[PDB]
């Protein structure tokens, strides 16, 4: 809930989940 | 045989190859040139017999392999690890009578809540390595190299589909053989007898009945009843191809198909159910031939001395090797006259494909980058829907 | 203490789990489910006895943990290694002897001096690896996982700061015990005695005294004297917490003419100023439980067979291990009745924190990000200023 | 033979039977040889002129701690990050040390739930009219009972918040935090030393070894003195205010009595060991006079129950009831105020009243949820004998 | 014989007999062997110079507690609502528990009447003129009698209030109010300790077990320090002024001596234990030496009688009177006012005189109604030996 | 001194001492704010203010 | 040709021959500036400058 | 008195006086201004600067 230094290096952005780009091919 | 050909002696001279310039830390630096002759051999045209043979086209054949059960996949946020589910038990409406204790208006009546708790899925991965200096020697355009690097990635997407389809049709057979109660299990005798039982067990669904779900093996559904109905748009028969070619070959399939449902699309069939193998005894890996066999299917991480837990699946044929025999059995239906009529909402299946392209590690020593594809897939099966198994066991 | 409860036997089966799925190269790939019954358990409610229990609240205490020494930090450049300082020793005047010969004018009396060569500091390092696969099996909100990933990072700087004050406290106490004169030490008898010997040790640092410094431990000052004063705006008194507490509740609270003689502005204090260890006799690592105890404090890089040099510093309670007994001694005063009255600007402390947050390394084979924190800290004590130890 | 001894005339006998005397003829009053004797006029009914209703509202002294949670879910979970010292770089090790894992480790503690508490009261519309001579006094009665039902909630939540602190001092909080005073004079200096000790970086002074994962490794924390509270009795705070503070020249600075919470006694709340069953009706009659309308002669009492009134003197509770009380009369329990957690749930606490219009007696209910726990991840020092 | 021993020539012989001498011839005054003896002149009457009437107006020390009533009706009552501690919610009880009745319970201590007091005095016209050489001295005498009657009312009223407070402190309050002290340096730290025991939520310090409906149960209340008064001797207030305040530096917080009513002597009053009857004539003369003109022989003294003067040394009252007082001078009764019910009706106070013209003496009366009670619903601590 | 190609990928700006950020801390004060018992001589409690300790 | 999503990470942008940074150039001129002995006669010696290092 | 020459490059002015340049006594204080222990009484730490003393 507290931000502090929220948007730090790559892991602190990795939990605010990223890039729903590829999915599987039938539907 | 043997050939005393001027061209074949030049072709089979392995000391001139490009592989000599990449498996030695010092090698040839300048090329003298070669006399190429197409006389009295293959690659021989009628005109200009001294030119090197040239490619018309190269063609990456890429087949888009598809997971048949992809439309069942929900998507979660990969947070926590236990999914649970619960229903409300039946309370049949009762008659009212105006001559009672009349303080029963104060009395209580709670809902009853049969549940079941589910564990986690597993995170699966695969990698591929593409370099920049040696694989350029055999594509002759930039476009063919980019199409190659794209087709390798699309193959890494398609074998995920192959894995998930074969994994779920292993789940549905291991379930019906080793978990299901002998109340849902009807037993046939012959093929036409089994066909009549399948066609009457489809119609045994769409009925408000508490007989066909395994709510008795839910957590709190022992006493009381739970009534389930199912539409036709969520009934799926899982069987074999030799038996789908006989169920569809009846007049009842014709009157199902005419002015109604696509019965060819509700019957999900395979050649024989199961190329997936389980583990019954906790063994270890000892032989280098088995290591090379596992490397042939992309399993790069397992080495000698690794142990395998009881219950691990394989998704390919492993059972011919020296230490898997006896420890490894097959998820395969006994007496292959077999049909498992399920409601498709019973397959609790969800994935997490968010961020399945992890950023590559470059490795600029050999200039070969590597891409990883991680994804989370949860496979389960719920007891609160109509299931019928039809076999000869 | 044996239990035949079905929910307890369900929890007791360690074969079903997140652990065996993440240890082996192949594992189970579906779940049939488990009948969870809250009946006759700790997790029992009265209306519904068949659900898994719930969390509404997940906290993560954060404490920031300051330093109490970083006004002494001079931000240096971190280039070159050898620093050096010197003084010119005293030469007293002599008598005019007119009977000596006239060619005494031609002989040169060179000015003699005393130096002290310091050298380098210590590049110090710590890291932490955050997971994307199994940390998310806990933390039922994404905000809780981001709070965790920030709280680990904020803890790393806090136990950089408490480590630097443990090392400064240990440097001052280890210097007070080992490297000193016979003039510098005093012997108190009790707490009311030390509280006045501190008051008469101030008014001794600010006289023209050839003693009270340690230029005989400097490079050229083995024979000769060097006189130094202090200004009382530069005197630090390093005591325990019992001495400062006794001052503030008894001596300051039980005198009438307090208006001038209050020295508690210059007193740094510690609750228990021995907790840091050294090395003697130069052992090495051979036991498994020893490095298992070392892993709990963040030290990842030690393997079996790594040797520890004759002056290494361990900074946590470490003398209970099987290898370290007899080879590891604690930096502590032996009496809990202790006062080290030293001149400030005798403590040089030059740490270097510019290239400190180095860019991460995403490890996508295991889907994890390792972060490193590097800094160069040089701490040393000059032998050219006035110091007094008061102990038992 | 008097008038006032004949109870067959009273207002109860008209509201006792389904049929009664429908008209009145009179009653022939005289006050001779009674309590109501008057010298001159022997035949007038005695007149009362005042009806007063002393009513006092009572506080809590733990109200600013009282957070307002949501009351969903059951368990609350609380954790820290353990210490991890910076290590030295050496350039002689292999470079595959770079892809090695240093996971951060923690230490947790799990908390259960609170309790939903309840009190009811019934106000009447036909018998209560007979006791008052104006409607303003009846509305004062009906308001004073409600203010009383709020005030004893506040008194109870004070009692069982000081009781849990005394219980945590005596039965938990292991010996490494307990300091031994000898008399009343040196305790007021042990407190002054401990307040200075709780403001250094120290792996001690907290109860992370009582936590789930804090058995190995260390954890350092501080306090502020804007977060430190000292919980004492009255014989210690009165001693501070009349003897130590009085007999010190130059006190301006070292007075810590803006962080002292005192009480009359720290034992007025009882517990249960060796669970029993309510088997005597003369003890249930004692329980009825504190608001317990639920109990009957078959009810068991578990091994963690609290009472907050003098229950141990009864025929049945002896040998089963222990008192949460400091045994020493030298008790200064120095806390960090963040270690207490006390969250309420007072949203739907006025239930819609059940009217019951045959007797015309409405009934009100009051329901509040209250959670009480103590965090181990903060600095605590107890000073006893 | 001597002239001054001859009662036959006195003025009393001319006013007790009905027929007396019309004329007189003088007499033969000589002071040769009397106390009126002058050296030079043996034949002159002794001359007196002055007659100073020593007259002191006396206060009450309780005039602020005196509220003025109307003197109508005789009863008044006070009630509180008792505590109702919140009970835990049970879910296994019967569902018909909401229909059950739970009335709040009162306390209801009932107060009677005051008692009308009365005093008279006779002023004569024909005998009083034989003293008082000037008429201004006679008018000063007639005014001084009246101003002494008013001061008698005030002293009687103060002494009865003090008697009521000491009589309530003894034998009326509980066991958890009496705190034992042992010296004079004690009962000054325990009084400072017992102040801010009244300022806690506690049911120990009231007397609701002496109320009607409060025999079983508790009632919590609090005080405010603008309602706390302390009743001691002059020994304890003298000690507080010369030792506890004079020998402390930081007196700027804890000086509570503006709440300490100190008395000279805490006993001069008496209560009848056993009812009796008067038979002795010196008992009558001793009673009407203090102004009891009513009582003759054979009169009844009831049980609840207060005498206000030292009367235990009579042959009738031995074994009947009580002497309500503290025993051993270490005494501190820490009230909380709003408890002292104190009412007084003094508007029909000066009655019209009766002239009686045959003896020619005017006769005045003074009546006043006074009610003195004390409420049990407030925090009270008594500290004694 | 000779510039050449000094603007470089990682190391040519790593000997130029990249970026002073995250100085170590005495915003969490000690010996001015903690190690402190020189509070005022003030008459009464409630300066405590128990906070939520999420961050 | 084969469309897909070939805007990809480093190998998706590495088969189209990433940007030419260094030229490994002859600028320290060889056999047009050096490899000469074509200095002629002159009055005498030492136009020779000994420059300082960096 | 005896004037004569009163001029040699030394021993005329050296017999008269050489010019005062140094005076060796208290300009860096001792026992009057410094040698202090009469400091004030208040809030307690951090008047302790640290010099570089390179001169």
């Amino acid at each position: 809930m507290y931000e502090g230094n929220n948007m730090r290096s790559m892991m602190g952005t990795s939990y605010e989940d990223s890039r729903l780009n590829k999915r599987t091919e039938l539907n | 045989q043997s050939t005393k050909n001027e061209t074949a002696l030049l072709v089979a001279k392995s000391a001139k190859s490009a592989l000599q310039d990449f498996n030695h830390d010092y090698s040839k630096s300048w090329t003298f040139g070669d006399k190429w002759d197409n006389s009295n051999t293959m690659f021989e045209t009628f005109v200009n017999k001294y030119l090197f043979p040239k490619i018309n086209e190269t063609l990456l054949i890429d087949i888009a392999l598809g997971n048949r059960f992809n439309w069942l996949a929900k998507e979660q946020d990969f947070i926590g690890q236990y999914s649970e589910e619960y229903v409300i038990m039946d309370t049949v409406p009762i008659n009212m009578d105006l001559s009672k204790n009349e303080e029963l208006m104060l009395k209580r009546n709670y809902p009853r809540m049969a549940t079941k708790l589910y564990g986690n899925g597993i995170v699966k991965k695969q990698k591929f390595t593409l370099n920049n200096n040696d694989t350029r020697f055999n594509f002759q355009t930039l476009a063919d190299a980019t199409n190659y690097a794209l087709g390798v990635y699309k193959k890494k997407i398609s074998d995920i589909n192959v894995l998930e389809e074969k994994e779920m049709r292993a789940m549905l057979v291991d379930y019906s053989l080793n978990q299901l109660s002998e109340t849902n299990v009807r037993k046939a005798t012959s093929k036409e007898d089994l066909a009549s039982k399948v066609f009457e067990a489809i119609l045994n669904l769409q009925n408000n009945s508490a007989k066909y779900n395994e709510v008795h093996r839910a957590s709190g559904g022992a006493i009381g009843q739970y009534t389930t109905v199912s539409k036709l748009k969520d009934i799926v028969i899982l069987t074999t191809d030799s038996l789908k070619s006989y169920l569809l070959d009846t007049k009842i399939a014709n009157t199902f198909q005419i002015a109604g449902i696509d019965f060819t699309d509700h019957v999900i069939s395979f050649d024989d159910l199961g190329g997936v193998f389980k583990v019954t005894k906790e063994f270890k890996l000892q032989n280098q031939d088995s290591i090379d066999f596992l490397r042939a299917y992309g399993d790069y991480q397992s080495q000698l001395g690794d142990t395998i837990p009881v219950g691990a699946v394989f998704t390919y044929d492993v059972s011919k090797l020296k230490e898997f025999t006896g420890n490894v059995e097959e998820i395969k239906p006994k007496s292959d006259l077999y049909a498992f009529i399920l409601d498709i909402n019973s397959i609790k299946y969800k994935r997490y494909t968010k961020g399945m392209l992890k950023p590559p590690f470059h490795n600029p020593e050999f200039d070969e980058v590597t891409h990883w594809i991680h994804y989370y897939s949860f496979k389960a099966i719920s007891p609160f829907f109509n299931k019928i198994l039809i076999t000869d066991q």
